[PDB]
């Protein structure tokens, strides 16, 4: 609910000290997203000096255990991601200590809707609300300062009828589907841009932090590139090559495309393992595997050709790559494949997507890496973060592309096993909505992770729904390998083809907080999202049985 | 001659628009195939070209040889307009037209069969490994392309020349169909393209090639006679059959 510049001076004033400083920034926590925001924020930090400490945090029960645990002398906190939802006053609690208060929790969220007992009644926030939502938003604005503090029978029965005329709409309010609005490292940039810092790794810190969600819609990222290419036309490393130079160099629009690791992979690869046209063509199939082919038959690229690595291909068709498609893909429904993208080059090296570099460190997220094991793997995926920390740095490259080999071999599993699904029709249209689970498949090790089943998640809703007709229908995952019946279950998004009227607005959120509230069976909210849950095969089948109904969609 | 070109108007109307078994051209759906498959061998059946002309079913059983070089021509103009491409994949396509009996066995043969379009079956003998044969010539100048040959060569460059694997496999009589008291006589076969490592030694195989002579070659010492040698250069290869 402030000025990003004056927010900034305030956690200046505070901060400053010795023995210094002190503050830790939450980097939280599996999303791409944090890393784009909190690395130039660290680096905005390294420039006036101040230290920090930065913490990996994975599960939102347990941020209890340090922010309980661990705090002395820090005065002013920042935290990312974390709180839209669920308030931590409450969850933390918060007994004010000391008008004025010593210490300001900043709270980063792209999470919508805000919790109602964030926004007013200001303890540790100091809210990032600004600039999305502002809004108003007169629904919470009427929630509080109604309810707060509130013949004589007529207007007690009168006040009350109003209480809960004010509670029903206030209960439409924060019941409610969670929804990313804008990406929090674009704020993170108009925050930026105002202390007046253009730096250039930094704006691509902000392209990978916009494009890290493209993934799952855009939503407002459709016209968010106005306010990216416009930067991008702010600077200029030269006015004309001067080949390469050697040294900046560096980012510039190139016709990308949504397939899948063009630059560091084989182009037939590159379309069998693509997500938006695994689904088009009927890959997973087949019989559409061979219309592939054709499409290779229609470009006069050679099959040979095609299986070669992407560095070495031919120039003619490196010149023709932009046409070709142009002149095909129109005819196979394939026409929305081309962007308009961002490509950093880093020259002698090579050229790097946007996307593909998000695919490189979601790739480093789940691999290269009784509550004891939980917390364990939780752990190594702690210390896995910072392996994906690193490769954002431009001075090692060495292990990006260990991040890449990666990258491939995971949609080699994913789409294996996307396809080993499809086969047995395992897809249950139930009526409601649609519904899976995975009860057997190979290598469960790397469906562990929360990010990989986004990703599998993603293909298999993307595949589903072309569309297709008809009404798009959220879907469910389910996976178990160890940690005695985990059964890992995330929720999921509906897909439109690119034509996207309504944001739809995620309810399984609430569906799970449902029934968390009413028998509430082996239910564990530990995992950040509110789309994603935990369950035991002993109580899922009860627990499938009370999704299917109620249903609040 | 001039006149034979008049003959691919035609034949370019069998090679699309024909229809079989209700509708569904298979000829347009072999272009298809390869098409996706992109195996450079068009393929063509002999039934249904005489079943529309005896008058070209003739032309095979007299003179395949210039023939096949005009039709495939037509094969990469149809290619061509289903595929607007493959000026860069082989730009060549030499057609493998099935079964054309004849069905001559082997050990009867004679002069009559030169130069005419023959199938021929029986077993695989131990086959020679590839070779690249040299097929066209071309050079940066510095004369022009040269196309040398089958197989004389008279009467070397090279910068790029576009090779064409060669292989030549000796095909022996099936032993159940010999004749009592007769020995198992055999030819020699000549593969090209993709034919190469379609067969192996063992197993009896289905070859259409026609049949060729040249050139004495080398005898002139033990014959007595001017004899030339016995070299069916081959068209298609099946299983048995």
């Amino acid at each position: 609910i402030s000025q990003f510049s004056e927010a900034y001076n305030k956690i200046l004033r505070n901060s400053s000290s010795h023995s210094s400083c002190q503050l830790v920034i939450f980097v939280s926590c599996l999303n791409i997203d944090a890393l784009c925001a909190t690395k130039m924020l660290s680096l905005l930090f390294k420039k006036q000096l101040v230290q920090s400490q930065i913490v990996p945090i994975f599960g939102y029960s347990e941020l209890r255990r340090h922010y309980s645990q661990l705090d002395d002398n820090i005065n002013s906190l920042l935290l990312v991601g974390f709180g839209g939802v669920i308030d931590l006053e409450a969850f933390l609690e918060i007994d004010p200590q000391e008008q004025s208060f010593r210490r300001d929790i900043y709270v980063l969220d792209a999470h919508r809707p805000w919790n109602l007992d964030n926004i007013f009644g200001s303890q540790i926030i100091q809210c990032f609300d600004d600039g999305t939502v502002d809004d108003t938003l007169g629904e919470q604005k009427e929630a509080y300062y109604k309810l707060l503090e509130l013949n004589d029978l007529s207007k007690r029965k009168q006040r009350k009828k109003q209480i809960h005329e004010y509670e029903g709409v206030l209960e439409e309010y924060y019941s409610q589907g969670t929804t990313v609005v804008n990406s929090i490292s674009a704020q993170i940039y108009s925050l930026l841009s105002a202390i007046g810092e253009t730096n250039l790794s930094n704006l691509w810190l902000n392209i990978l932090g916009t494009t890290s969600l493209d993934i799952a819609y855009a939503q407002v990222y459709n016209r968010l590139y106005p306010l990216l290419q416009d930067e991008v036309k702010r600077l200029t490393p030269s006015s004309r090559n001067s080949v390469k130079t050697p040294d900046t160099l560096t980012l510039n629009i190139q016709p990308d495309y949504y397939l899948f690791l063009l630059r560091h992979s084989s182009l037939y690869d590159s379309f069998y393992y693509s997500n938006y046209v695994n689904a088009k063509l009927s890959l997973w199939n087949e019989n559409g595997k061979k219309r592939l082919h054709k499409m290779f038959a229609r470009m006069g690229i050679p099959l040979s050709t095609a299986q070669e690595t992407w560095l070495y291909m031919d120039h003619s068709i490196k010149r023709e790559l932009g046409i070709i498609f142009d002149k095909n893909l129109d005819r196979y429904g394939l026409q929305d494949i081309i962007r308009d993208g961002f490509v950093r080059t880093l020259g002698y090296r090579g050229s790097i997507s946007a996307s593909e570099f998000v695919e490189a460190l979601t790739a480093l997220l789940e691999v290269g890496n009784s509550a004891q094991k939980l917390t364990n793997l939780r752990k190594r995926w702690v210390s896995n973060f910072w392996l994906s920390w690193d490769a954002l740095d431009d001075r090692k490259v060495e292990l990006l592309n260990r991040g890449i080999q990666l990258a491939q071999d995971l949609q080699r599993a994913i789409f294996n096993t996307g396809v080993a699904i499809l086969e047995k029709k395992l897809i249950k249209h139930l009526r409601i909505y649609r519904l899976c689970v995975l009860q057997d498949g190979p290598d469960l090790d790397l469906y562990r992770n929360p990010l990989t089943l986004l990703r599998l998640g993603n293909w298999l809703i993307e595949c589903c729904a072309e569309s297709e007709d008809k009404q798009l229908l959220p879907m469910v995952l389910a996976s178990i390998d160890e940690n005695t019946d985990t059964y890992l279950v995330a929720g999921l998004t509906p897909r439109y083809p690119r034509g996207t009227k309504k944001p739809i607005l995620n309810n399984f959120s609430m569906a799970f907080q449902q029934i968390t509230a009413e028998t509430d069976a082996k239910v564990r909210i530990d995992n950040f999202e509110s789309s994603i849950i935990e369950i035991r095969r002993e109580d899922l089948s009860p627990f499938l049985e009370k999704l299917t109904l109620s249903g609040l969609l | 001659p001039n006149v034979s070109r008049t003959i691919a108007r035609e034949l370019k109307s069998f090679l699309l628009e024909y229809t079989d078994e209700t509708g569904r051209s298979v000829y347009g759906a072999r272009i298809r195939t390869l098409g996706e498959m992109n195996s450079e061998s068009l393929e063509v059946n002999y039934r249904h070209l005489a079943e529309s002309k005896a008058i070209l079913a003739l032309f095979l059983a007299k003179c395949p040889e210039e023939m096949l070089k005009i039709f495939d021509l037509v094969a990469m103009e149809a290619t061509e307009l289903h595929y607007p491409d493959y000026a860069r994949i082989h730009s060549e396509i030499h057609v493998r037209i099935s079964d054309f009996p004849t069905i001559y066995s082997l050990r009867e043969l004679r002069e009559s069969n030169l130069s005419s379009l023959v199938r021929v079956t029986g077993v695989v003998t131990r086959r020679t490994g590839v070779f690249p044969q040299l097929k066209y010539v071309k050079f940066n100048c510095l004369l022009g392309p040269f196309f040398q040959d089958s197989n004389e060569e008279i009467r070397v460059n090279g910068e790029k020349t576009v090779y064409r694997n060669y292989q030549r496999v000796t095909l022996q009589e099936a032993p159940g169909t010999v004749p009592p008291g007769r020995l198992p006589r055999h030819r020699e076969v000549i593969l090209l393209a993709d034919l190469v490592d379609v067969s192996k030694p063992g197993e009896e195989v289905e070859v259409t090639g026609i049949y060729k002579n040249n050139y004495d070659g080398n005898l002139n010492a033990k014959n007595g006679f001017p004899v030339f040698a016995t070299i069916i250069e081959a068209n298609s290869i099946k299983r048995r059959e």
